[PDB]
């Protein structure tokens, strides 16, 4: 349901968190268009403290290349 | 699986995430849900009996 990164969460913006054995992605409800997760397709509200069932995970920065 | 057996195949999905998915459907953000989870199926419980 989310990602705790940082003591925070990560809720999708718009879309669903898919994993396939290894990788985790945010793809569209009807469709398959996975997509690698960054700061953009998701919004930070939270504590990762009391989501039920989130997970660790990394979230990338396309800040921090340039 | 929601409202998609209406349409297609049926296709199986966690029901707090439902429940997520339908908040969002009236202007009300997810994180909303999984913030308040136990209070609200404590009133749905009392609501139904
Ligand atoms: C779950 O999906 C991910 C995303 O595609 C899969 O990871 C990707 O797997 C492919 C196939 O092994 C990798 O391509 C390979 O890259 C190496 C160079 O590292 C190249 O020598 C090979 O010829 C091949 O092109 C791809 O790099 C990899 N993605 C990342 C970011 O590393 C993953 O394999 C999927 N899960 C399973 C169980 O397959
Ligand atoms: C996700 O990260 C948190 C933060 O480090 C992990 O929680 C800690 O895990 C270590 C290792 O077991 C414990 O020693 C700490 O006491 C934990 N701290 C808290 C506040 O829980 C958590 O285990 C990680 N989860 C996964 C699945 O990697």
């Amino acid at each position: 349901p989310a990602i705790c990164h940082d003591g925070k969460a990560h809720f999708p913006r718009e879309g669903v968190f898919v994993s396939n054995g290894t990788h985790w992605f945010v793809t569209q409800r009807n469709f398959y268009e996975p997509q690698i997760i960054t700061t953009d397709n998701t919004f930070v509200s939270g504590n990762c403290d009391v989501v039920i069932g989130i997970v660790n995970n990394t979230v990338y920065d396309p800040l921090q290349p340039e | 699986s929601g409202w998609t057996f209406g349409a297609g195949p049926a296709l199986q999905i966690p029901f707090p995430m439902q429940m997520a998915y339908r908040f969002n459907g009236i202007g009300v953000t997810q994180n909303v849900l999984y913030e308040n989870q136990k209070l609200i199926a404590n009133q749905f419980n009392s609501a139904i009996g």
